């Protein structure tokens, strides 16, 4: 009954939308024509949180498409779920910012964000008590990076009491897609600390290895990887959606997860993740799921928790599911984990369960971690920041849009004493 | 002559929006508000009184043809961000030297952003 | 069932061509209706 | 289709000679019109 | 609705257009009369409601011989009359010809046609622009198509596609004065630049395709490959997009930085093709190989400082990363200090389409890579040597003084790119 | 028992009035030979407000149509409804305008109002108790300005307590149809200030705008822009004609808008203005409906209200519902836009309903508002009128024809009284 509105932006947030909205409607049984086709009565108790009604029985989702180029666009729509979404919230201009975040965010994202807004406020004023805000978008590119955080300035300061989360593909370690990502990925860090509630960071060399060692598979195709990251998505708000026995939604989680208002970037993971010729030879147990769920070859980041401190875990579980099991799994690896876990926070560890279970499974988890071992991701690119910004690099295509150079030496002060309280709350 | 915003529809009617790619014409935002009637300040067949002051510029036009543009014709994009302060200041003095072009009716008009 | 694994579906394609069903108009941006598919499908 | 606003169409699609009758005009300096017989546009009967 | 505008000045650049424009009616299938026998032809295509195709290209000439072969050839319908400009008189390999005196009377044709074409789109990328250095038309007419350009299109993308003049084999004596006073124009009035060269496709077509005599004709189709690569992802989908406006960004990072090189790989004749697999990593270390340059100079000597990858075909990204792990870990492969990521890629899913009379195979999967590097400044210092070399005796300047053109020209453009070239080894010294 | 008698008045007015006088035949079900084929009793409760009776069952419409030029009047009689106008309503000149005031108004002008006002004066004394007068009509021509405020100054004396209702066509800032329109516009709203009881101002930008972005047409015709506007003008009578919960004559929507008599110009819009093709994605519902009516892009004028603030507004609505869903929605946009709607005066909605909805459709409504966004509209007439009249360009088609230029002063000394005490409201 606490609607969600779904915000999507780049080409990134696009193809990572549609496998989001493919993943729902098939949780929910929502055919490509729109009507619904299901079984279970369950299903539409709960609806109106991602869907609104229409003349006949008919449901589209309760979420926007921006893009500064409407490439994207086009092969979404002529996609197998294309015609289930609203044909004017496709927002789009002329022309790309091309891997820019000074286009993106000054000149290119300015003309646009007045008429993005208009769209903004028509589905969020409809909904009787809206729960919050989510947006999907990477910092690879020009204007899921750029506008992205442009459209979460003027959020916060219209709809302060509210939650909004940000699922944002933070730049690879070994090989990254864009020449300038350091300078895209400093400066929008910098607009996500005093501007978001709760941050996730999604790596695509995790998500390589997770479908080459833990999946076993050949044709790692981004069909594949997008449908990982929107299974946990799902498994983020299912106690919102379906009944469960102790339930948890956004808000109950991020108070029991982030301390203080600068610690709010977690690294998801989820707990069923089989290969084909090992699904005959192992039985889905609730410790099975709490042994996967923690490894650090599952974990969707590029950050070895071993190399730090777990600060505050979360963990969603789901199906029909005992408690005991639960509750004693949870306790065994804080005790023998005496190391990895601080010491001036008691049971670190926050416990949901849901009864409903995906389609075809019998049971799944998810899995949120705050650890001090994400520092190094920041470190890695400030260091790469502040390797092209000596020689004066690369930066005549960012300060000939009138930005100053004093923005990249507040962008990292700031990055840098991120860093430093990392440290110390270690 | 002067074009004015229609305040509610202004981004359908803009110059890339109506597929025209060359740098535009200025828009009037915002409107002034007069009060009383106004003096005439001209004669029957459209002659200037001999009291009213008059511009000192070209009554047919700024239009810069073919053979008439500077040789040299300076660029449209100049950033002096990673430049040395002499050669920034020559690209400067070379933007500088051609007032003709800049002030004409075509005019290519740079912005110099940045410090060497 | 609906897994990572587990969906897959041949590709017995050979045309990729890509439509145009968002476009501008006049000063307007259109949406068109998608009459055909990828790969004129 | 009940006459909504925006469910109509044009009828002149491919039509041609566009022409119009001078059904009004002056006879003896008082207005009437001046001849019934008059065809539509391009020659077809108005309405019987 | 992402259109792109396609200019062919001088002799190279109409025959690299013949070859251009062929392929493309194949790959959307057009026959030459311009008919049909999906509108992912709408970027080089206009539709006319009769069913004709009329392509989105000028092309701008000052001698009739060469275009009338176009007029009367198997082109004759699809191509607009008015699209194919023709003077009366060429520039002679000649500079202030083709700039004072013979480039001014068709620049008002040509920015007249350019305008209708812009009015005509609606959503432009930007400008190709094909031309030769060593030629009159490429080296007069072109500098003063860049000065108008910028004056009328203030921030508009001007991709560029020259022919570079090869270092020991040429066809002109005064091609060094041609291409020294292009290049003082094309620094501030051009945003990106690609090179080839006539004499590295030659070692190319020798070595790779078992073919000993090339002409003109099996040159152009090299070329026109290329330009079809770039331009694949706007047409085709792809699982990871690149614009016009990406590489340009990605390739340029200071105002006199903008000389790209462009090699292809894999090019092969159909008979190796069925001996060869050809692999993503097979392709990746290819294009890297000195012997492989589409350009005649050895990278070895420089040092790489942006790249950039174009995949097309039945490609996968999981084996795309291992590829450039793999490569990065390589010592005789160095790159900057500054550029720690100096990679871009892009991934199409369309395999490239085969012409008939070409040389080149039928292969599931190809790569396009456009690479800056430092070793061009002994590409510019052998270039600088023949050009002060005669002009050390004031030869063959009679006949550009009495054109149009004073003196003092000659040594604005040798110590503006004199100073360039002080430029590029204070960029290639490492902290 | 309660008649409106209709006025058309130029080239402008002849089409907008013909259109208008069919769609309010299907709505009352009046074939095109003027007979009645129709379904329900109610059609025929109130049909004297437009037609009157004649022998053999026959309704003709209560309207008169002038003109200079029979060309209009000839393509009027060929169109599809032209046989049901009396063939003595029409009056027609000899001699054109030309997009020529002083024409109008002073030299051929006089010579026909004497012959008009002897059609409307048999026209209005047939009627027991007369309601009022309507007169549609365009401020860009030399007929429809000129001459109609003639008929505007003549009746205002012979029957002065009655309501007279202007569909004024106002002048467009970017189309420009006319090199003279300013001088026209000027002369023609110096009239209509202390001479006119309300004025609805419809612009053409506002008519195609909303054609193409809600409607989604390619190719809209003038046929179809006069539809929009014949839907609102016989939406707003429509409490007149069929009976409901909470009436509303046009006297009613005059009381509770004005609140000074100089302050009288309007600003229309019609509410279930759907896409084509989105009629599956839409629920109708009225939360949704009022949504937008009160959409800025929904207005019928050139000219933004968030720049001003909304003095009065009137909501007329159409089809059987609910009371308290309206009164709500009325209540929930007043106590959100504190800053749009004016401060010395609480509760300035007033609402109506009628339970007749249009055929073909379920629920109805047309927006009215008194705005302060009005002096932006007279404001850029007024920089328009001065930067032509001070050259003298164009003064020897006026004064040639016998009027002084004292009155060209008055003119704009009213206006920009009128532009001043607009502001002080606001
Ligand atoms: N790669 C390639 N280069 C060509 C081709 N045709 C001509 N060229 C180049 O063009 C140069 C000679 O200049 P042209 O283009 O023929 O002549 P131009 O540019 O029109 O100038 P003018 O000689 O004055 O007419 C040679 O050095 C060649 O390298 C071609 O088909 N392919
Ligand atoms: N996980 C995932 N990552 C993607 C997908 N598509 C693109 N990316 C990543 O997004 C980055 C480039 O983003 P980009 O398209 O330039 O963003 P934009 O320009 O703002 O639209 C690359 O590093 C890709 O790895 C996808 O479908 N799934
Ligand atoms: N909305 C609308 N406006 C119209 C129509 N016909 C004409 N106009 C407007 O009327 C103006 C010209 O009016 P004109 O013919 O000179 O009026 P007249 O001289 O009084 O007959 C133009 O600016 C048009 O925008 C119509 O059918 N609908
Ligand atoms: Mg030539």
């Amino acid at each position: 009954m606490r609607e969600i509105v779904h915000l999507q932006a780049g080409q990134c947030g696009n193809q990572i939308g549609a496998k989001f909205w493919e993943v729902i409607s098939d949780e929910h049984g929502i055919d490509p024509t729109g009507t619904y086709h299901g079984d279970s009565d369950l299903q539409l108790e709960r609806i109106n949180v991602y869907y609104n009604e229409a003349t006949g029985g008919k449901y589209v989702p309760r979420a926007v498409l921006v893009d500064l180029e409407p490439g994207t666009m086009d092969s979404v729509r002529s996609g197998p779920f294309g015609q289930i979404f609203r044909p004017d919230n496709f927002v789009f201009g002329q022309s790309g910012a091309g891997n820019n975040w000074a286009k993106g965010h000054y000149t290119e994202g300015a003309e646009l964000v007045d008429s993005v807004l208009d769209v903004v406020r028509k589905e969020a004023e409809s909904c009787d008590c809206l729960q919050g805000f989510q947006l999907t978008h990477s910092l690879g590119g020009g204007t899921g990076s750029g506008m992205g955080t442009l459209l979460i300035s003027k959020i916060r300061e219209e709809y302060p009491d509210r939650i909004m989360n940000t699922f944002s593909v933070v730049p690879s370690p070994k090989v990254s897609d864009t020449v300038v990502e350091p300078y895209n990925a400093t400066l929008s860090v910098h607009q996500l600390v005093e501007n978001t509630d709760e941050t996730y960071c999604i790596d695509n060399e995790a998500l390589y290895d997770i479908c080459f060692r833990t999946l076993k598979l050949t044709t790692p195709t981004y069909g594949d990887l997008n449908h990982l990251v929107s299974a946990t998505m799902s498994g983020v708000t299912t106690c919102l959606r379906f009944p469960g026995q102790l339930n948890a939604d956004l808000r109950k989680l991020a108070v029991n997860m982030v301390p203080f208002p600068r610690l709010h970037f977690f690294m998801p993971g989820f707990a069923p993740l089989t290969s084909r010729g090992s699904q005959q030879y192992r039985a889905l147990t609730v410790p099975e799921l709490t042994q996967q769920m923690f490894d650090a070859k599952n974990m969707m980041a590029a950050c070895d928790p071993r190399h730090g401190r777990y600060l505050t875990v979360a963990a969603v579980f789901r199906g029909r599911m005992s408690m005991k099991e639960v509750d004693e799994q949870m306790l065994n690896v804080q005790n023998k984990n005496s190391s990895y876990f601080v010491e001036w926070i008691p049971n670190n560890v926050k416990t949901a369960v849901c009864d409903i279970p995906p389609r075809g499974l019998k049971m799944s988890a998810t899995f949120i971690g705050n650890s001090t071992a994400i520092q190094e991701l920041f470190k890695r690119i400030s260091e790469q920041f502040t390797a092209m910004f000596r020689r004066k690099a690369f930066l005549h295509w960012y300060t000939g849009e009138g930005m100053d150079e004093m923005e990249f030496t507040e962008a990292e002060s700031n990055m840098n004493d991120l860093v430093s309280e990392y440290q110390q709350y270690q | 002559a002067t074009n004015y915003s229609a305040n509610q529809y202004e981004k359908a009617f803009s110059s890339k929006y109506l597929q025209n790619w060359s740098p535009t014409k200025p828009t009037k935002e915002s409107i002034s508000s007069h009060e009383g009637y106004t003096q005439i300040i001209a004669n029957d067949r459209g002659h200037l009184l001999p009291s009213v002051p008059r511009s000192k510029a070209n009554p047919w036009g700024s239009f810069m043809g073919t053979w008439q543009m500077p040789l040299k014709i300076p660029p449209a994009r100049v950033t002096l961000t990673s430049r040395t302060t002499a050669g920034a200041a020559s690209l400067t003095k070379w933007i500088q030297k051609n007032p003709d072009l800049l002030k004409a009716s075509n005019g290519l008009c740079p912005e110099i952003l940045g410090k060497p | 069932p609906f897994l990572p694994g587990t969906s897959f579906k041949d590709s017995t394609k050979t045309a990729f061509h890509r439509s145009q069903t968002l476009s501008y108009r006049n000063g307007y941006a259109i949406v068109r209706r998608p009459t055909v598919g990828i790969g004129g499908d | 289709l009940p006459l909504l606003p925006g469910n109509s169409f044009n009828r002149n699609v491919g039509k041609e000679k566009f022409h119009k009758s001078q059904h009004w005009g002056f006879c003896n300096n008082v207005m009437m019109l001046v001849s019934d017989e008059k065809p539509g546009i391009g020659g077809e009967p108005l309405l019987g | 609705m992402r259109e792109c505008i396609s200019i062919h000045v001088g002799q190279a650049g109409v025959q690299i257009g013949n070859a251009c424009w062929e392929l493309y009616c194949l790959e959307h299938g057009i026959q030459p009369d311009g008919q049909m026998p999906d509108d992912s032809f709408n970027t080089f295509f206009s539709e006319t409601g009769a069913g004709k195709h009329v392509p989105r290209a000028v092309f701008v000439d000052l001698e009739p011989t060469v275009i009338d072969e176009v007029r009367t050839g198997t082109y004759r319908q699809l191509f607009h009359p008015e699209q194919l400009i023709t003077g009366k008189e060429d520039a002679a390999n000649n500079y202030a010809r083709g700039h004072y005196t013979i480039g001014k009377e068709i620049i008002d044709l040509v920015l007249d046609r350019i305008r209708k074409l812009a009015d005509q789109c609606t959503g432009l990328q930007g400008f190709l622009v094909f031309h030769s250095f060593g030629g009159g038309t490429g080296s007069g007419f072109t500098s003063l198509l860049m000065e108008r350009l910028s004056v009328d299109y203030g921030k508009k993308s001007k991709l560029e596609f020259s022919i570079y003049p090869a270092p020991q084999v040429s066809t002109a004596v005064v091609e060094p004065y041609n291409s020294i006073l292009t290049t003082h124009t094309t620094l501030e009035h051009s945003d990106c630049a690609f090179m080839v060269d006539n004499e590295a496709i030659y070692d190319i077509c020798r070595r790779n395709l078992d073919i000993e005599r090339p002409t003109y004709t099996n040159l152009n189709r090299l070329i026109g490959q290329i330009v079809s690569s770039i331009t694949a992802s706007l047409r085709f989908d792809g699982a990871l997009n690149v614009d016009l406006t990406e590489f340009q960004t990605n390739l340029v990072p200071y105002p006199r930085i903008h000389f790209p090189l462009a090699t292809y790989a894999p090019v092969i004749s159909a008979e190796k093709a069925y001996h060869e697999q050809l692999s993503v990593a097979e392709i990746t270390n290819a294009c890297f190989e000195p012997a492989n340059q589409m350009v005649k100079c050895d990278p070895r000597h420089g040092k790489y400082m942006a790249c950039c990858l174009l995949y097309r075909g039945d490609v996968v990204p999981k084996d795309v990363n291992a590829a450039i792990a793999t490569i990065k870990t390589k010592r005789t492969i160095q790159f900057v200090d500054w550029c720690p990521t100096g990679f871009k890629v892009g991934i199409n899913y369309q395999p490239p389409t085969v012409v008939p009379g070409g040389d080149l195979a039928k292969v599931q999967r190809a790569v396009c890579m456009l690479s800056n590097t430092t070793a061009i400044a002994e590409a510019w210092a052998r270039l600088d040597h023949k050009f002060d070399l005669m002009y050390a005796k004031r030869a063959f300047v009679h006949w550009y003084v009495g054109e149009g053109m004073e003196e003092g020209e000659f040594s604005e453009a040798r110590e503006d790119m004199a100073a360039l070239e002080k430029d590029y080894e204070e960029v290639g010294v490492d902290s």
